[PDB]
């Protein structure tokens, strides 16, 4: 049977992990390809000399402060700290499902990449390490089907609080009163990378499509990530976005919306008092992205704000650093945790493709 | 009393329309709908004053429900008192409360904690009730009162109401609804 754990959203990192084993937790990286944790005595070096392919496997995709028994490199995705590590065997310890509820106790051994203690600087308490849930050999849902016997597919449903879900190995995606309807996407595999890409055709800030240059959507060109709570938009696409976005905002007897200076990381954030609300969160412009497949991925304002301290919440698009305007190699939009809390996602990496359900306002994927 | 308040969360994803005056709304989505909405009328302050209603409700191709939807300001809750609903019955994954009968009927009783979600001020941590009709009809008085009695066993304010509406939500699928609030 496929394998279940409960998500936890991390109320100070922002960050989503699952329990690894011994009460020690590992960060979900969507974006990341190797699992890795902090180590002791019984998890050993694993028997694997580095001409192998699991060696070679292990290091296809070195982090950019990292250039070359086995070594891996294992890669802080929040410091962007990275560090020498051994690959060692280790153990999964969660339940297996027949949809969505625990049924048994469940050990699955997964290859990990023994880290220094130093590289768990940033992430939250109580987590050792990191799950990569990327498309690759030795990420843990590609570990997870090989060892159990299930699909090489996972289920998400992070959570804004309580316990969420993931489900790794596949079956028909539970909750059908909510998922019955799921829109799929196609993954999209870029060369050089193992994440998770998808294809926006359109997007539309209220009911007006947000002009943008010629190419500036191309195939692939979203990339789904859960190392920041908010959206990533490379220039090209920033300007025009946010322009719509704080133009809509502003246009809408109660107070108007009021600019505030900007809290870091973000380049737009708003006096909470001038916001309203609705069953989908702050009552700003929704956004949708068109995807390929017909079916439109939805922002509303629990998606696209957030909040920062009492009295202001910022704007949860956010401008790429060190990516030119219009450059086709970078993703022209990267999807974060709080675009993604309240749907059920299903990574599908057999049948290459991505379902997006949105729950609907009175449930979520806490306690789901 | 009169109508004063008209519910609309995404009302646009179907055909929205109403009347206040007389105390008329239809929502048409036979076309379908891929997210939630809530439309409908009634009361800037919801009170415990019977609500009696007829429609025509057209939902068993759609995860929709036909209800008494509303909010207490505090303790904060969210609640809904189904007469009818589609292919989704949503005390099916609730925590239970045992039963109330009301108007010719038992219904089923859950409750939920809701958990930095959205509410009527802002992101918030709050309680859901749902009574659920075990025999749906789509017409009758609901005596709101037996309802809000039974929830405040359960931690319901049974005062300091926000808004409450006669509702149509649908989430999936296709439907109509027609309603009249008399």
């Amino acid at each position: 049977l496929p394998v279940l754990a409960p998500v936890t959203k991390d109320p100070a990192t922002s960050l989503y992990t699952i329990p690894f084993h011994d009460g020690a937790s590992l960060v979900l990286d969507v974006a990341g390809p190797l699992v890795w944790s902090t180590c002791d005595g019984g998890q050993p070096p694993a028997e694997i000399p580095c001409s192998s392919p699991t060696c070679l496997l292990a290091n296809a995709y070195p982090a950019p402060g990292c250039p070359a028994p086995c070594t891996a490199y294992p890669y802080n995705p929040v410091s962007g700290a990275c560090a020498a590590g051994s690959l060692s065997h280790t153990r999964f310890v969660a339940n297996t499902t027949d949809g969505s509820k625990p049924v048994s106790k469940v050990n699955v051994g997964v290859l990990a990449a023994c880290a220094p203690s130093k590289l768990l600087a940033s992430l939250p308490r109580g987590s050792t390490g990191v799950a990569g849930l990327a498309n690759s050999g030795l990420a843990l849902p590609a570990q997870v089907a090989s060892a159990q016997k299930v699909a090489n597919r996972f289920l998400l449903c992070l959570p804004t609080g309580g316990p969420g879900v993931a489900i790794f190995g596949g079956g028909p995606v539970p909750w059908p009163q909510f998922t019955q309807s799921m829109p799929y996407t196609p993954l999209v595999t870029k060369g050089g990378s193992p994440a998770h890409y998808i294809s926006a055709r359109s997007i539309v800030v209220g009911d007006t499509r947000v002009p943008v240059p010629e190419g500036a959507l191309a195939t692939g060109g979203v990339m789904l990530s859960t190392r920041l709570p908010y959206v990533l938009l490379r220039p090209d696409v920033y300007r025009p976005l946010m322009d719509a976005f704080t133009k809509a905002l502003a246009a809408q007897g109660a107070p108007v919306a009021r600019a505030v200076e900007a809290v870091a990381p973000f380049g737009v954030c708003y006096d909470t008092k001038t916001l309203g609300n609705n069953l989908g969160g702050y009552a700003v412009p929704n956004v949708q992205l068109g995807l390929d497949g017909g079916s439109d991925w939805t922002m509303t304002g629990k998606n696209s704000m957030v909040d920062v301290k009492q009295g202001t919440a910022c704007v949860a698009f956010v401008e790429m650093k060190g990516v030119a305007a219009g450059d086709g190699r970078a993703p022209a939009v990267i999807l974060g945790g709080a675009q993604m809390e309240d749907f059920v996602l299903d990574f599908d990496m057999e049948k290459k493709r991505l379902g997006f359900s949105r729950l609907p306002h009175f449930t979520g994927c806490g306690g789901l | 009393a009169g109508i004063n308040y008209v519910q609309n969360y995404n009302g646009n994803l179907g055909d929205f329309t109403y009347d206040e005056s007389a105390g008329t709304f239809s929502m048409y989505w036979e076309d379908g709908v891929s997210s939630d909405f809530v439309v409908g009328l009634g009361w800037t302050t919801g009170s415990s004053n019977a609500i009696t209603y007829s429609a025509e409700y057209s939902a068993s191709g759609s995860s929709s429900y036909l209800a008494v939807y509303g909010w207490v300001n505090y303790p904060q809750a969210e609640y809904y008192i189904v007469e009818d609903y589609g292919d989704y019955n949503p005390c099916s994954s609730a925590t239970s409360l045992g039963t109330v009968y009301s108007d010719g009927s038992t219904y089923q009783v859950c409750t939920d904690t809701r958990t930095n979600e959205p509410s009527i001020t802002g992101t918030s941590t709050f309680t859901q009730y749902f009574s659920v009709r075990e025999s749906t009809r789509t017409s009758g008085t609901v005596t709101v009162a037996n309802h809000f009695n039974f929830w405040a066993q359960h931690g319901f304010g049974n005062s300091d109401f926000n808004y409450q509406v006669m509702a149509v939500e649908a989430w999936s699928g296709a439907g109509s609804a027609s309603v009249t609030i008399s």
